[PDB]
């Protein structure tokens, strides 16, 4: 239920100081808290959706919790990368 | 790195784990790879303040439980990085 | 911001 261990690692290298150095441990870390940023997101909103009735998670439903939940700032990133994934 | 390969798949079985999901939309897996990459670069370069703090070079563990502890967006990780 | 959701996680877990 993780993302790819080297997947995480290549992000993670990229937001560092070309000479630091990740922990194997550090790694795996992020690896998790990943999968629980998902997860945290994913259950505010399916209570939402299951509160209207509705039985899809739409992608407004994830940004809405989102930003219910502190991370407003990632909508307009999220709906670009989205828009030009699909262009 | 580009955000288009993580694998989606991985991104709908976490979400799937949830009691109360049943279908998820298409664009649903494509907004949390985005996030994802967002997530992790702001947490790792929050950790990376604690790193240079104690002088060290390599990124632990614990820099990242601190991390979290100092900012309210990372307070859903208590329990991740006790 | 987090609290409610942060709660009915750990009961999920």
């Amino acid at each position: 239920i993780y993302l790819p261990i080297a997947n995480v690692a290549r992000i993670m290298k990229n937001a560092i100081p070309q000479t630091g150095k990740i922990a194997k441990d550090a790694k795996e870390c992020v690896q998790e808290c990943v999968s629980e940023f998902i997860s945290f997101i994913t259950s505010e909103a399916s209570e939402r959706c299951h509160q209207e009735k509705r039985k899809t998670i739409n992608g407004e439903d994830i940004l809405f919790a989102m930003s219910t939940l502190g991370f407003d700032s990632y909508v307009e990133p999220l709906k670009l990368y989205l828009q030009k994934f699909r262009e | 790195f580009r955000v288009q390969e993580l694998p989606l798949a991985r991104i709908k079985k976490i979400m799937k784990l949830d009691e109360d999901v049943k279908m998820i939309s298409a664009e649903a897996p494509v907004l949390f790879a985005k996030a994802a990459q967002i997530f992790i670069t702001e947490l790792t370069l929050r950790a990376w303040i604690h790193t240079e703090d104690n002088k060290r070079r390599t990124l632990q563990r614990n820099d990242i439980a601190m991390a979290i502890t100092k900012f309210d967006q990372f307070d859903f990780l208590i329990d991740i990085v006790p | 911001k987090q609290l409610h959701r942060i709660l009915k996680r750990r009961q999920a877990r």
